[PDB]
């Protein structure tokens, strides 16, 4: 699975998710990525999100959609609302992975309950950064 | 505030199994599609340009699980997804279940941009972006000698 | 499309959708019926939600999943929700159709945008209503 | 403890309808709800109780699920259902899918007995028939109405 979130200079958030699925899966098993709220969502109101992890678990908990949310509805920051979905609600399920998710105001977070989500962020005209395992 | 964050997948991604030269390969790769994304969207490219560039790169890259190293299924085959949103107009386009299309990415946009559907899934994915002139390829292209080992190991 | 929700005696919710789709429709196209929170969704702590209608506004809208978000998050009552989701959201988007839900406390509604929406509710040893139009 | 169904909402004309052809979709809704409340006053779940009643719905002729599905582009049937579960958050799903009789079972046998959430196509089929679910041909779905409105659309 890989993916992309980004807001332009007009205040356009946009999200985009592609993927194999899991290994030795089933022919014809649909996985979060091509759902939208499950593996990728955006909406200019709120936030831009792209997720990968244990699929079934992102589908049920409607993961993208649920960060935006609970950042809409709720009033969570993006920080709050990305620690409640990756850190609590996923394990919760029994679900792994993590997402990237930018907001309207231009936060950006990478969060993931995994060893290691391969991972890269940057504001324009600056320098960007990279991960793969915990910060 | 324009800015760009990308993934290439979370899992078990193990340091005691991975050499610095392997890790700077996932680096380079990463840090090469940020910045195109970062120079993209500094001379006012669209997000969803933007996006889907930056997804039509990582399943270029064969070290990631979408397009060029997708992983295989049960059947030694690839089956692959993807889905585009547009936050301005709430729009979105999806591929589930195809094969013989090079960059899922670019039939899920072709979905958003030139149907008034939000998902289709395979052979009619794949009947509809050939008919909007998009090439057929052989899932082959997608095979790597890494994710083939995985799937032997997973066995 | 079709549907049902339920609360049984043991608080339990749940949900089901099912359908042919649009007369006319492209085969391998997808509607809302079988997209989790899109015409099905449901949660012990919210809402059982079951969706008919111009299938990819419910997808983009994420209408059944968007009935509980706006209970749980927002603290919008079922009605207030309902009302959000079916008379504002869904035609701001060109979207019609309507939705049916029932709420942990054993509330219902029917909501609708359309000229009809075949209908029914009844409490468990009450008498049931049915209805078709507005 | 409480049902509700539907059976699709769109631009139903009472200009169009007699009282009598409105009672024959009014004494099909009452029936099926009625099964549902009489289930629920007899202590089932709310899953079994939303499934019989999407199964009833499917195979009443006068909804557009199951028998009584519209037609396709290709005067084909292309069925789908979803069933979720409260009480786990699981769910189960078939898209695309032509020889199931009743796709709400089909989409709760994948609840039950996969991880998967949602199948597709012919994937959905075989993982069902694996199982011993029956095949059909779409044939069984087709009513002269729903192809009127077919030959109407175009
Ligand atoms: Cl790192
Ligand atoms: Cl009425
Ligand atoms: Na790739
Ligand atoms: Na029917």
């Amino acid at each position: 699975t890989v993916g992309a979130v980004a807001l332009d200079l007009d205040g356009n958030l946009a999200a985009a998710t592609s993927t194999g699925g899991m290994t030795n899966k089933l022919p014809y098993q649909v996985g979060p990525t091509p759902l939208v709220g499950a593996g990728c969502y955006a909406n200019n109101a709120s936030v831009a999100v792209s997720c990968t992890g244990t699929g079934e678990v992102f589908i049920r908990a409607l993961a993208a959609y649920d960060i935006a949310a609970l950042m809409d509805y709720g009033g969570l920051s993006l920080a709050e609302a990305c620690e409640r979905v990756v850190m609590e609600k996923l394990p919760a399920l029994g679900g792994s992975g993590g997402l990237i998710a930018i907001d309207h105001e231009g936060n950006v977070a990478l969060p993931f309950n995994t060893e290691g989500m391969y991972r890269a962020w940057g504001y324009a005209g600056d320098t960007p950064t990279t991960g793969i395992y915990r910060e | 505030k324009a800015v760009i964050a990308i993934h290439g997948g979370a899992g078990a991604i193990s340091r005691a199994q991975m050499s610095l030269q392997q890790e700077l390969r996932y680096i380079e790769a990463l840090s090469a599609i940020v910045e195109t994304g970062q120079k993209m969207l500094e001379a006012g490219e669209s997000a969803l340009d933007v996006v889907t560039e930056a997804v039509r790169l990582l399943e270029e890259c064969p070290l990631f699980n979408a397009g060029i190293g997708a992983v295989f299924t049960r059947d030694e085959t690839h089956e692959l997804d993807a889905c585009v949103m547009d936050g301005n107009t709430l729009k979105a386009g999806a591929v589930a279940g195809v094969s013989h299309l090079r960059n899922p990415v670019l039939a899920a946009r072709l979905v958003m941009e030139q149907s008034p559907h939000v998902m289709m899934i395979g052979e009619g994915a794949e009947n509809f972006a050939f008919a909007r002139g998009m090439e057929r390829v052989s899932p082959e292209i997608f095979s790597t000698s890494l994710r083939y080992e995985q799937l032997l190991a997973a066995r």
